[PDB]
């Protein structure tokens, strides 16, 4: 309908050039006020706190993606430089001769925020590796045929956890509780993004349609989009409102918020948004961080009283 | 004396709790002040007026509680961390929701542009722009930059409020 968001703050002339996977926020400095972490194309790692840049850093390689388990962990080539707090700590590397395509996190026990967490890596070889809560050691190795293009982890490592895997061959594979499922989905075109929602996974195929999929395979809904999908991201509001939304940014410049099937908010950023992050940044819990193609940093925040119903 | 209700609201970490301590007697003051939990009723005397001061949390979770005190409030102290440019709009929104609420009467609002002492602090005039104080035209209001650690300006403010309260 209209835009649900509050316009926090904007820097058009930030120097940021990253797509969704290289952007992240966490509590690096433990002091509650979270920081923005970006593995820029500058082969530089810029760090934002609040509304101005804190530090820049030099990066060995141009980076695939960064996550956190806290310790920022950049992946590029075959190394994964685990910095921590925030100074170098490890250079864990894949055992056989492998290159990393995507990386995400799994909650070990609590399934709560700021819990024990274990890094999860996809290799072009075709394995998905789950590591020690320290990061020191490879815990699970599940081999699956296709090249991983992007992945979504939903659950907890001890209780029960599922990983949905977007293969470059335009197919969706599922892994429930360490065991690799036999249910495989034939996507319509090549996958562009993959989000974990409430009761199912959402893929954005290149032909501008978001599909919602049950691990069983059922096609819940489909979102047919006026333009091209540039970025997709999970928007998880906790509280009384408790919704697991989907954010899509399109090359026409609009960013849309879908509550399951239903469109809840749309706004249009001056330039096409190439990276989307929603989480706690600063001292607000529900913040939309956007990185435009023009390198701008746009920050928005969901009002306390907004409905997404 | 004359008893009045002062509601002290404002985002979390703004220095609501600290600003009230600088109204407490020098020996009565606290060393470290901790993130307020739920809310606190305190008391302060100032001249012929005795302030019954409600210090609320500004945390996300607790923001729901301020409305519980709107009906009774006779004056409101709104606190803004002048260095926290980021969450400014949020403070505006909450401020608006308060003023809009059909329980918050047209009572005096004193805005503390607290933490004036920080390097990155926003100037009183640039803040009243963000929260849009210029549009508030039915109530006595006043912005006053403060340093709650020291109590710098706290007096300047409370004195203003008490002037409206007589
Ligand atoms: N530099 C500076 N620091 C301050 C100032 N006022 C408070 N602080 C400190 O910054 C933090 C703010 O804490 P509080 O005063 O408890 O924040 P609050 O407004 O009471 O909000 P709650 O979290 O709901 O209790 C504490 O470390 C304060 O003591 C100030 O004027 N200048
Ligand atoms: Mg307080
Ligand atoms: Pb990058
Ligand atoms: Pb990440
Ligand atoms: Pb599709
Ligand atoms: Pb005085």
């Amino acid at each position: 309908v209209r835009s649900v968001w509050l316009d926090a703050f904007n820097d058009p002339v930030a120097g940021i050039s990253a797509y969704t996977p290289c952007v992240h926020t966490c509590n690096l400095f433990g002091d509650g006020e979270n920081r923005l972490v970006i593995a820029d194309e500058d082969r530089k790692l810029k760090i934002w706190k609040g509304t101005q840049k804190a530090s820049e850093h030099p990066l060995l390689d141009t980076p695939v993606a960064i996550c956190s388990y806290p310790a920022l962990a950049v992946a590029a080539g075959s190394h994964i430089y685990i910095y921590r707090n925030l100074r170098p700590y490890y250079k864990f590397v894949l055992p056989p001769e492998t290159v990393i395509t995507c990386m995400d996190v799994v909650k070990q026990a609590i399934d709560e925020p700021d819990a024990v967490s274990c890094l999860v890596v996809g290799t072009e070889s075709g394995r998905i590796l789950i590591l020690n809560p320290a990061g020191t050691a490879i815990v699970k190795n599940i081999w699956v045929g296709i090249t991983p293009a992007m992945i979504a982890v939903q659950g907890e490592l001890d209780v029960g956890y599922r990983i949905t895997v977007a293969g470059r061959d335009g197919k969706l594979y599922h892994i429930r509780n360490g065991e690799l499922s036999q249910t495989i989905i034939q996507l319509e075109a090549q996958p562009v993004g993959l989000v974990r929602l409430a009761k199912h996974v959402a893929v954005g195929c290149m032909n501008d349609v978001v599909h919602a999929y049950t691990p069983t395979g059922h096609k819940s809904w489909s979102l047919y989009l006026p333009c091209h999908i540039l970025a997709m991201q999970r928007m998880e509001v906790t509280g009384q409102r408790n919704t697991k939304a989907l954010i899509v940014a399109l090359s026409n410049g609009e960013v849309r918020v879908y509550n399951e099937k239903l469109l809840v908010s749309v706004h249009v950023s001056p330039n096409p948004v190439t990276a989307l992050w929603f989480g706690r940044y600063g001292r607000e819990d529900n913040t939309l961080l956007a990185i435009t193609k023009s390198g701008a940093l746009d920050i928005k925040m969901l009002p306390r009283t907004a409905n997404l119903e | 004396s004359k008893k009045v209700n002062v509601l002290v609201v404002g985002l979390d970490n703004s220095g609501k709790t600290t600003i009230i301590e600088r109204l407490k007697p020098r020996p009565r003051q606290a060393a470290e002040v901790a993130p307020t939990v739920g809310f606190t009723v305190d008391e302060v005397e100032k001249g012929p007026l005795t302030f019954t001061v409600f210090d609320m949390s500004g945390a996300g979770r607790y923001r729901t509680l301020w409305e519980q005190y709107y009906r009774e409030a006779d004056a409101v102290v709104f606190v803004v961390d002048s260095a926290d440019k980021l969450r400014m709009v949020v403070a505006r929104d909450e401020m608006e929701h308060m003023l809009k609420h059909s329980n918050m009467r047209k009572v005096p609002i004193l805005y503390f542009a607290n933490k004036k002492d920080l390097p990155v602090a926003m100037p009183p005039v640039e803040i009243a722009q963000a929260l849009g104080l210029d549009d508030i035209k039915d109530r006595p209001w006043q912005i006053v930059p403060s340093n709650g650690l020291t109590g710098e300006g706290v007096d300047k403010g409370i004195d203003w409020l008490a002037e409206r309260l007589s």
